[PDB]
C-alpha cells in the first residue's frame, strides 16, 4: 500500500531518506568502530576478551588484533580499517590514532551537516587543516635521535612505544629490543623488522628473557651432535617414517619370518637413505613431522645433525634466509636445493637448549629475541609489543624527529589550527575549528582510560599552552589529574607516526564523507 | 475482463510507473554531476569496492530493481560508445523531460503531442550549437582546459593537473599527419608499490616479465632487438623419434638428448649477436615471447645480452613496430632481417617486483601510460578517468569544434527555444516549453552539488544578458555567474549533439508506452 | 468442468474484447508502445501487434482462436493483423442484443453474414484502378511501408527488388495469377557488402561451401546431375555411372560421405549434398535436369543443358554455388548484401513484407481509400441499406456499421484530437460529399482527402480483413458450450 | 512545484504582491469607462443571469432586473437595492416573472 519506501529502487537496499540522513548512518558505523578501540588507547588501555575464530580465548589490547578478529562488515568502517592497514606501511604504530581521530572528524562533521553546511565544504576544511597541521608539526619537534647507536639512547626513546602494549614491563623490553636493534644499525640503509625475529618459549616470566644472534629455534637438537659448521643444510617436509613407493610397490607378506625380512630390508634401506645425506656433503637434516627411532641413530652414525621444526612458519623462515627448500620425498639426495650457513650449533639459555643458525664467517645482520613466559597468550601479547617497538626505530632510520606525546601535540596542534580558523574568513572555518577539536579526543581518551574527568585535563593542558609551556602532556596517574612535562619524563612520539596518521585519517574521513549512498551490485 | 496469469495497466498508470522510475534514477545520479558531486560505491557482494562518478559504470556494472530503469541503463551504454561522455546528464534530462510532460499530461494532453514538440525543439536546439560552437585550432592550452574539464569530474582535483599533461601529450604523441586517432596506439599499464600522484608517461612499451639473472645489463642504451616466438625450454622430440627410457638414469639421457634441440639454437643467438655489429660500443636484446630455460638465460647473459620471456601477443606486435625485427617462428632460419633497433632499455625496480621499459624508440607510433597507485580500486578509478579523458581530447581533435560548459549552452538554448514558435501545430508549444525547462536541470544540479541555492544560481546566469553574444555559466566555487570561455571550461560538440538526439529519442519512446503487459512474468 | 448457456458467449466476448483493447493504440503511424514484463525482468517496448500477442500467453480458448487467426492472416497477407482483431472485438463488443434483448445467435449471424456481403459490395464501388505498368505509381504505394525503415536510404532499389521479383514469379498465363514468394522467390542472406549490392538472381542458389579445389570454377553448359572394402566397392560403382556422363556438378538428395566425395573429386566436379526433394524439383526446372531413382539408372538425358553457367565464386569469406541462367525459369533468388548481420536481418523482413504488398496489388489492381475512409464509407451504405431492412435484424445490422468506426476512432485517439468532434464531422462528410475520400490524417490528426494523400490500401487486404473479422465473430458466437475431453 | 525544489514560501508571496500591483495597473487600462445605457446593462445582466438559470429565464429576468434599477436612480443619485422588494408566489410557471411598480401586501 502506498506511500511505500522513498528512494528505494536498487535491489531493495536500505536507502535512508532525506529525513533519515544517509550520511549520518555511515558515520555511526565509524563511531562504533572507535568505541571498540577508544578504551584501549594509552598505557592504561583496557584489554579485550577476544574470542578467536577457532574458539580460542585471548585477552589483549592491541588494535590490529582487535580488528583482525572483529569481522568488520560495514564498508564505511572498512575504509578506516584500510587506513589502519596503510598505517602499518611506512610506520608500525599510531593505529588507534587513525580510529580515534577519524571517528572524531566524522562525529564532529555531523554537527556541521546538521547546521546545513555542505559535505563538499566540510571536506575542503579538513584538507586545509591537514595541510596546515603538516606545517605546524615540524615546529613541535622537541628532540631528535642522536643516532649514536647507544643502548642507553635507544632504550630511553623506545619506552613510549612499548607502553600501551605491555605496561609495567617497559624497562626489560626496552633494553632487550635496544640490544637487538643496535646490532643491525651498523648495516646502514638496510634495517628492517624481518631481521629482528621473535621466539617464544614457555618459561618462568618475562624477566627471564634475553637476546641471541642468528635464527633461534626453541626445539632443541634431537640428534647427539653438539655443533657442526656444515653449510649444506638439507630440509625435508616429509617425516622420517615407513617408506612408501611412488610406483605400485606392492608389498605382500604372509609368514612371520617374511615380516622380519621386510622389516630388516626397510632398516637397510633407511641406513642407505641417511648414508646418501652424508654422501652429498651435508651433515645437517631438518624434519617437519615425527622422527623415527632407527633413523635417529643413523643421524648419529654419520654425525648428521638432526633438526626438528614442527611449525610451518619456522620452516619457511629458513627457506628465505639459507635457501634450503623442503622437498616432498623422504630424504632425496638433492644437493642442488640445499641451503648455506656459516655456523649451526646448540646453546642452552634459561635452562633450555635451542637450535641456533649463527653467521660467524659472514658479517651477520640477523637477530632474535628469545622471550620467556608462563602463558602462551602472554608471550603473544608481548610479541605484538616487539613489532610495534622495533618498527618505531625502523622509522628512526629515516629523518630522526621526535615530538612530545601524552596528548601534548594534540592540544598545541589544535591550538595552532584553531587560531588559523578564527582569522580565516568564510565557511571553511567551521570545519577547520572542528578539525582542532578532533585532536582533543586523544587526550580525552587517555584521561577516560585513566579514570580522570577529561574536561579538566583539556582545561589544564590549554592553560599551560596559553602560557607557552609546550611539551606538556597528561600525567598518567589515578589519584592525580594534573599534568607534567613529557620532555622531563622522557615520553616522546615519532614525527612520521603523527604525520602519516593525520594524513591517512583525514583521507579516510574525507573518503567516507564523499560517499552518500551504499548500493549493491552483481557481476 | 482479464485472463488468469495476466495483468495489464490499460489507463495512464503505465506512464506514471515509467515516469516515477526516471525521477528515481534522476535523484540518484544527480549527486555525482561535476567535480563537486559526491561519489557512488559499487559493492560486488563478494567484498570488492569500487568508487566512481562515471554514469556508465553506475548503470552498466550496477544492478537496478526497476525493469523500466534498466532500459535507460542500456542507453548509457550506447551514449558511452559513441561520444564517451554525457551519460549522467543524459539521465537527468530524461527525468526532467518526463517530469514536465507529466505536468501537462495530467491536464489531459496526449503524449504524442508532447513528442512532436521535442522533435521541433531538438531540431532548433541542434542549430544553436552550430552558431555557438567555437572552431578553435587544437593547441596545448586548449586541450588542457578540455582534459581538465573531463578529468576533474573523476578525481579529487589533485590528479587533474598531473593527469592532464599526460593525457594531452599521449594523444599528441600519436596525432600527426592528419591521421584518424586510434586509442589502440596507447596501452594502459598499472603498478602498485607507489602512490597515486606518481603517474607519468612512458615513451615506449612496458612489459610484465623482465630479465631475471645476475649477469644481465641493468640498462641497454642501444641494441638490435630480435623478435622471436620459439621456446628455449625443455620441449618434445621434434624429429621422427620419441621418448623411450628404462630407468630414471636412462630418462635423464633423453633430457640431455632432447636438450640438444635447444642448445644448438641458443648458440644461434650468440652467432647473430656477434654477426650484426658484435664489436665494442654495441649491444643486443632478445624479446622472445615463449619460455626460456635458465641455461639459455645464463649463457646469453655472459655475452651481455638482455633476453626476455613470457610476454603477450599484443606486446609482441607493438614491440616489432618499435624495433623493426619481424618475428622468427623457428631459430633455424635466423637472419639479420628479424632484428630491430631501440634506445635506452632499462629495468624499473619496485619494492618487490620489477618491470621492463623500452623507452627511446625510433618510430613506434605508439606509447604507454604508466599508472601508479597504492590501492587496487584506486587503479581502476584512475583508469576509467584516463579513458574518459583520452576520448575527450579525441573528440576535440576528431571534431575540431568545441562548445562552452557549465550549463551555458542549456541556459542559452532554453532562451532560444522560448523565442521560437511552432510550424506544425500550436499545442507543440507546450512540448517546447518542457524541453526548455528540462535543459535547465544541469545548471540546477551543479548548484546543488556545490552547496548553493538552486534558484539563486539559475536566476543569476539566466538574467545575465547583454547586447552581444555572451556566454554565462555556474561558478562551482563562488556560485555567481561565469563566462566559461574566460576560465577554460569547454565541452565537446559531439557530446552535446548526441545528448539532444539521445534524450529526445528515449523520452519520446517512454512517453509512447500506452500499456505494460506481463509476458508470463 | 463445463460451461454452457449465455455464460459462454458473454465470456468469449470479454476475451476477444480484452485482446483487442490491448492493441487498440498500436494502429497507424502513431502506434503507441507496449511494455511487456518478462519473468526475468526483461522488457521490450515493441509496437507490432503480431509480436505482442505472440509472446503473451493466454488461457481462454476463445482468445487463442482470435490470436491464431491473426497468425494465419499474417502469413497469407503481410498486413491487416491489428485491424482484424480490433474489428472482430468491436463487432463482438455489442452485447446489447445478446443478453438484454435475448436475440439468438442465429439471428445475429444472419445479420452479420448479410452485412458482410453488403460490406464487400460497398468496397468495390469506392475502389480505384491502378496503372501497375508505371513503376513510379506503384512506388508511391510501397513507400507507405518503407517509411521509418533502414531501407529508406535506397528505397528505389528496395521497390525494384520486390516489384520485379513478384512479377517474375507472377504466372499470368494461367489466369489466376498465382504468386508464391516463399516457393519461387527464396531469400538468403549474404555476409559482406551493403544494401546497395542487393540484386536478384535469375535461378536457384546453393549455400554450400567449397571444401576442396577440385571443382568446376566456370562452365558454359552446366551438366547438373540429380539423383571398408565393401563400402568402397558399393561406392566405387555408384560413382562410376555418374562420372561416365562427364558432369559439371552432382547434386544428390541424400548424403555423400567422404569416400563418395573422393571418387567425385577425381572427376573434378562440385560436391553438393543435403538438399530436399522440392529443392531438387526447383533445381531441375532451373536447367531442365532429370531426377532419377538411383545412380545406377542414370541416362545421358540427365543434363542441365540450356542453363547459363555454374560458378563457385567466393563472396565475403564464403563460397556460393549458382546454377543461374539468363532466362526466367519460374523462380528467382534475392541476394541480400550487408556489411553486418544486424543490417542483413532488417532488410530481409523489410523486403519480405514489401513483396506481400505488390503480391496483393498485382493479384487485383484495385485500391481503396484508407485512413478510416473505407470504414466510414461502408458504414454509410449499411445505415442507408438498413432503412429498407424489414425485420428485427436491422438493429444488429446497423451495429456492425458503427463498429467499423473504431478504425478512425483509434487513429484520432493516438493523434490526441477530440474523437467525438472529428468522428462526428467525419460521418457528415461521407453523407454529403463523396464517400471515396474524406478520411483521417494519421500524422496531423485532422480530416483530409485520400486523393491528396496517398494512403490508398489494396482491396484484397480489406476484403480478407472484414471477411476474417466477421467469420471470427460468427465463429465465437456459435460457441455455446466449452467442454473438456481427451 | 517550486516549494518542493527547496524554495521558501515567503519568497513566493512577495512575488504575488508584485504580480498583484502589475496586474492591478493593467486592469486600469483594459476597463471601458463608457456610458451605461440600457443596451449595455442588458449585456451585464445577461452575463450575470446566465450563470444562475437554464438559459430560458434570461430574457424574462433580464428586462425586469434592468428596469428595476433604472427606476431607482436619476441625477447621479446614490443607489440602494433595498428599494426593490422581492416577492414569491406559486400557482404559475417559472416564466411568469414580471415587475410590480407599486408594492405587494400580505
Amino acid at each position: 500500500k502506498a506511500p511505500g519506501f522513498a528512494q528505494m529502487l536498487k535491489e531493495g537496499a536500505k536507502h535512508f531518506s532525506g529525513l533519515e540522513e544517509a550520511v549520518y548512518r555511515n558515520i555511526q558505523a565509524c563511531k562504533e568502530l572507535a568505541q571498540t578501540t577508544r578504551t584501549a588507547y594509552g598505557p592504561n588501555g583496557m584489554n579485550k576478551m577476544v574470542i578467536n575464530h577457532l574458539e580460542k580465548l585471548f585477552v589483549t589490547n592491541d588494535a590490529a588484533t582487535i580488528l583482525r578478529e572483529l569481522e568488520v562488515q560495514h564498508p564505511a568502517a572498512k575504509m578506516i580499517v584500510m587506513a589502519s592497514h596503510m598505517q602499518e606501511q611506512e610506520v608500525g604504530d599510531g593505529t588507534n590514532f587513525v580510529l580515534v581521530f577519524a571517528g572524531a572528524l566524522l562525529e564532529l562533521a555531523e554537527e556541521l551537516l546538521r547546521i546545513g553546511l555542505s559535505v563538499s565544504e566540510v571536506i575542503e576544511g579538513y584538507e586545509i587543516a591537514c595541510r596546515k597541521a603538516h606545517e605546524i608539526l615540524p615546529n613541535l619537534v622537541c628532540c631528535s635521535a642522536k643516532n649514536l647507536r647507544d643502548i642507553d639512547e635507544v632504550s630511553s626513546l623506545l619506552r613510549t612505544s612499548i607502553m600501551s602494549k605491555q605496561y609495567g614491563n617497559e624497562v626489560f623490553l626496552a633494553k632487550l629490543i635496544a640490544q637487538a636493534c643496535v646490532s643491525i644499525f651498523p648495516d646502514s640503509g638496510h634495517f628492517n623488522v624481518d631481521n629482528i625475529r621473535v621466539c617464544k618459549i614457555l618459561g618462568s616470566g618475562i624477566s627471564s628473557s634475553s637476546v641471541l644472534h642468528g635464527m633461534v629455534f626453541k626445539k632443541e637438537t634431537e640428534g647427539d651432535v653438539t655443533s657442526v659448521k656444515d653449510a649444506k643444510i638439507a630440509v625435508y617436509s616429509c617425516p622420517f617414517d615407513g617408506m612408501i613407493t611412488e610406483t605400485k610397490g606392492t608389498v605382500l607378506i604372509k609368514t612371520a619370518e617374511e615380516l622380519m625380512n621386510f622389516s630388516k630390508g626397510e632398516e637397510n634401506l633407511m641406513d642407505a637413505q641417511v648414508k646418501a645425506i652424508a654422501d652429498t656433503g651435508a651433515n645437517v637434516v631438518v624434519t617437519g613431522g615425527k622422527v623415527a627411532d632407527m633413523a635417529l641413530h643413523y643421524a648419529n652414525k654419520y654425525n648428521i645433525m638432526l633438526v626438528r621444526l614442527n611449525s610451518k612458519w619456522d620452516l619457511r623462515r629458513l627457506c628465505k634466509t639459507v635457501g634450503a627448500t623442503a622437498l616432498p620425498r623422504l630424504t632425496p639426495p638433492v644437493l642442488e636445493e640445499m641451503g648455506h650457513c656459516d655456523s649451526v650449533y646448540l646453546s642452552e639459555v634459561g635452562d633450555t637448549q635451542v637450535v641456533v643458525f649463527k653467521h660467524e664467517k659472514e658479517d651477520g645482520a640477523i637477530s632474535t629475541i628469545v622471550l620467556r613466559g608462563s602463558t602462551d597468550n602472554l608471550m603473544d601479547d608481548i610479541e605484538r609489543a616487539v613489532d610495534d617497538g622495533v618498527n618505531t626505530f625502523k622509522v628512526l632510520t629515516r629523518d630522526k624527529r621526535l615530538v612530545p606525546g601524552g596528548g601534548a601535540t594534540e592540544i598545541e596542534l589544535a591550538k595552532q589550527i584553531t587560531s588559523y580558523g578564527e582569522t580565516c574568513p568564510g565557511l571553511e572555518q567551521y570545519a577547520i575549528k572542528k578539525f582542532a577539536e578532533a585532536f582533543e579526543a586523544i587526550p580525552r581518551a587517555l584521561a577516560e582510560n585513566s579514570g580522570v574527568k577529561a574536561n579538566e585535563v583539556i582545561s589544564k593542558l590549554y592553560a599551560v599552552h596559553q602560557e607557552g609551556n609546550k611539551n606538556v602532556g597528561l600525567d598518567i596517574e589515578a589519584e592525580v589529574p594534573a599534568v607534567k612535562d613529557m620532555l622531563e619524563a622522557g615520553i616522546l612520539d615519532t614525527y612520521l607516526g603523527k604525520y602519516w596518521a593525520i594524513k591517512l585519517a583525514t583521507n579516510a574521513a574525507v573518503t567516507v564523507l564523499r560517499v552518500d549512498q551504499i548500493i549493491m551490485a552483481k557481476p | 475482463t482479464l485472463n488468469p496469469k495476466a495483468e495489464v495497466a490499460r489507463a495512464q498508470a503505465a506512464l506514471a510507473v515509467n515516469i516515477s522510475a526516471a525521477r528515481g534514477l534522476q535523484d540518484v545520479l544527480r549527486t555525482n554531476l561535476g567535480p563537486k558531486g559526491t561519489m557512488k560505491m559499487l559493492v560486488s557482494g563478494a567484498g570488492d569496492i569500487k568508487l566512481t562518478k562515471d554514469g556508465n559504470v553506475l548503470l552498466h556494472e550496477m544492478q537496478i530493481q526497476h525493469p523500466t530503469a534498466s532500459l535507460i541503463a542500456k542507453v548509457a551504454t550506447a551514449q558511452d560508445d559513441i561520444t564517451g561522455d554525457g551519460t549522467t546528464s543524459n539521465v537527468l534530462i530524461i527525468g526532467e523531460l518526463l517530469k514536465q510532460a507529466d505536468l501537462y499530461i495530467s491536464e489531459g494532453l496526449h503524449p504524442r503531442i508532447i513528442t512532436e514538440g521535442f522533435e521541433a525543439a531538438k531540431e532548433k536546439a541542434l542549430q544553436f550549437l552550430e552558431e555557438v560552437k567555437v572552431s578553435r585550432e587544437m593547441d596545448r592550452e586548449t586541450l588542457i582546459d578540455v582534459a581538465r574539464t573531463s578529468l576533474r569530474t573523476k578525481v579529487h582535483a589533485e590528479l587533474a593537473d598531473v593527469l592532464t599533461e599526460a593525457v594531452v601529450d599521449s594523444i599528441l604523441a600519436i596525432k600527426k599527419q592528419d591521421e584518424p586517432i586510434d586509442l589502440f596506439m596507447i596501452e594502459i599499464m598499472e603498478m602498485k608499490h607507489k602512490s597515486e600522484t606518481d603517474t607519468s608517461l612512458i615513451r615506449g612499451l612496458v612489459l610484465d616479465h623482465g630479465a631475471r639473472h645476475p649477469d644481465m645489463k641493468k640498462r641497454v642504451e642501444d641494441a638490435y632487438i630480435l623478435t622471436c616466438n620459439v621456446s628455449l625450454e625443455y620441449e618434445k622430440t621434434e624429429v621422427n623419434s620419441g621418448f623411450f627410457y628404462k630407468s630414471a638414469e636412462e630418462r635423464e639421457k633423453l633430457v640431455k638428448a632432447e636438450r640438444k634441440f635447444i642448445e644448438d639454437r641458443v648458440k644461434k643467438i650468440i652467432e647473430l649477436k656477434r654477426k650484426v655489429c658484435g664489436d665494442s660500443d654495441k649491444g643486443f636484446v632478445v624479446i622472445n615471447q615463449k619460455g626460456i630455460d635458465p641455461f639459455s638465460l645464463d649463457a646469453l647473459s655472459k655475452e651481455g645480452i638482455v633476453a626476455l620471456r613470457r610476454a603477450k601477443r599484443r606486446n609482441m606486435e607493438r614491440l616489432t613496430l618499435a624495433c623493426g625485427g619481424v618475428a622468427l617462428n623457428s631459430f633455424d632460419d635466423l637472419s639479420p632481417d628479424c632484428l630491430g633497433h631501440a634506445g635506452l632499455v632499462y629495468e624499473y625496480t619496485l619494492g618487490e617486483e620489477k618491470f621492463t621499459f623500452i623507452e627511446k624508440c625510433n618510430n613506434p607510433r605508439s606509447v604507454t601510460l604508466l599508472i601508479k597507485g597504492p590501492n587496487k580500486h584506486t587503479l581502476t578509478q584512475i583508469k576509467d578517468a584516463v579513458r574518459d579523458g583520452l576520448r575527450a581530447v579525441k573528440n576535440a581533435i576528431d571534431d575540431g569544434c568545441v562548445v562552452p560548459g557549465a550549463g551555458a549552452v542549456e541556459v542559452a538554448m532554453a532562451e532560444a527555444l522560448i523565442k521560437h514558435k511552432p510550424s506544425v501545430k500550436g499545442r507543440a508549444q507546450l512540448g517546447v516549453q518542457a524541453f526548455a525547462d528540462a535543459l535547465l536541470i544541469i545548471p540546477k544540479v551543479l548548484a546543488q552539488n556545490s552547496g548553493f541555492d538552486l534558484q539563486e544560481t539559475l536566476v543569476k546566469i539566466q538574467a545575465e544578458h547583454s547586447e552581444s553574444g555572451q556566454l554565462v555559466g555556474v561558478d562551482l566555487n563562488t556560485g555567481e555567474p561565469m563566462v566559461a570561455a574566460e576560465v577554460g571550461v569547454w565541452d565537446n560538440y559531439c557530446v552535446k549533439k548526441q545528448l539532444l538526439h539521445s534524450c529526445t529519442v528515449i523520452a519520446t519512446n517512454i512517453l509512447l508506452v500506452d500499456e505494460i503487459m506481463r509476458a508470463g512474468m | 468442468k463445463r460451461e454452457s448457456g449465455r455464460k459462454v458467449q458473454s465470456g468469449n466476448i470479454n476475451a476477444a474484447k480484452t485482446i483487442a483493447d490491448i492493441i487498440r493504440t498500436c494502429l497507424g503511424p502513431k502506434s503507441m508502445m507496449k511494455m511487456l514484463l518478462d519473468p526475468m525482468g526483461g522488457i521490450v517496448m515493441t509496437n507490432d501487434g503480431n509480436a505482442i500477442l505472440r509472446e503473451i500467453q493466454v488461457q481462454h480458448p476463445a482468445a487463442k482462436s482470435m490470436i491464431e487467426i491473426s497468425r494465419t492472416q499474417d502469413e497469407e497477407v503481410g498486413d491487416g493483423t491489428t485491424s482484424v482483431i480490433i474489428l472482430a472485438g468491436e463487432m463482438l463488443s455489442v452485447a446489447e442484443h445478446f443478453l438484454e434483448q435475448q436475440m439468438h445467435p442465429t439471428v445475429v449471424i444472419s445479420a452479420y453474414r448479410k452485412a458482410l456481403d453488403d460490406m464487400i459490395s460497398t468496397l468495390k464501388k469506392i475502389s480505384i484502378p491502378v496503372d501497375i505498368s508505371d513503376s513510379d505509381m506503384m512506388l508511391n504505394i510501397i513507400n507507405s511501408s518503407i517509411t521509418t525503415k533502414a531501407i529508406s536510404r535506397w528505397s528505389s532499389l528496395a521497390c525494384n527488388i520486390a516489384l520485379d521479383a513478384v512479377k517474375m514469379v507472377q504466372f499470368e498465363e494461367n489466369g489466376r495469377k498465382e504468386i508464391d514468394i516463399k516457393k519461387y522467390a527464396r531469400v538468403e542472406k549474404i555476409p559482406g557488402g551493403i544494401i546497395e549490392d542487393s540484386c536478384v538472381l535469375r535461378g536457384v542458389m546453393i549455400n554450400k561451401d567449397v571444401t576442396h579445389p577440385r571443382m568446376r570454377r566456370y562452365i558454359k553448359n552446366p551438366r547438373i546431375v540429380l539423383l571398408l572394402q565393401m563400402e568402397e566397392e558399393y561406392i566405387q560403382q555408384l560413382c562410376e555411372d555418374i562420372i561416365q556422363l562427364k558432369p559439371d556438378v552432382v547434386i544428390t538428395e541424400k548424403g555423400i560421405s567422404d569416400l563418395a566425395q573422393h571418387y567425385l573429386m577425381r572427376a573434378n566436379i562440385t560436391a553438393i549434398r543435403r538438399v530436399r526433394k522440392t529443392d531438387n524439383n526447383r533445381i531441375a526446372r532451373a536447367c531442365g535436369a532429370r531426377i532419377v531413382s538411383r545412380p545406377e539408372e542414370l541416362r545421358e538425358d540427365d543434363v542441365g543443358t540450356g542453363a547459363g553457367l555454374l560458378e563457385i565464386k567466393k563472396i565475403g569469406d564464403e563460397y556460393f554455388t549458382f546454377i543461374t541462367d539468363c532466362k526466367d525459369p519460374k523462380a528467382c533468388t534475392i541476394l541480400l548484401r550487408g556489411a553486418s548481420k544486424e543490417i542483413l536481418s532488417e532488410v530481409e523482413r523489410n523486403l519480405q513484407d514489401a513483396m506481400q504488398v505488390c503480391r496483393n496489388v498485382l493479384l487485383d489492381p484495385q485500391l481503396v481509400p484508407g485512413g478510416g475512409a473505407s470504414e466510414m464509407a461502408v458504414a454509410h451504405a449499411l445505415t442507408e441499406k438498413s432503412k429498407a431492412m424489414t425485420g428485427v435484424e436491422q438493429w444488429p445490422y446497423r451495429a456492425v456499421a458503427q463498429a467499423l468506426e473504431v478504425i478512425p476512432r483509434t487513429l484520432i485517439q493516438n493523434c490526441g484530437a477530440s474523437t467525438i468532434r472529428l468522428l462526428t464531422s467525419l460521418r457528415a462528410k461521407h453523407t454529403q460529399e463523396n464517400c471515396e475520400t474524406w478520411g483521417v490524417n494519421g500524422e496531423t490528426g485532422t480530416l483530409v482527402d485520400m486523393k491528396e494523400l496517398g494512403i490508398w490500401e489494396p482491396l484484397a487486404v480489406k476484403l480478407q480483413t472484414y471477411k476474417t473479422a466477421v467469420e471470427t465473430a460468427v465463429l465465437l458466437l456459435r460457441i455455446d458450450d466449452i467442454v473438456s475431453g481427451h
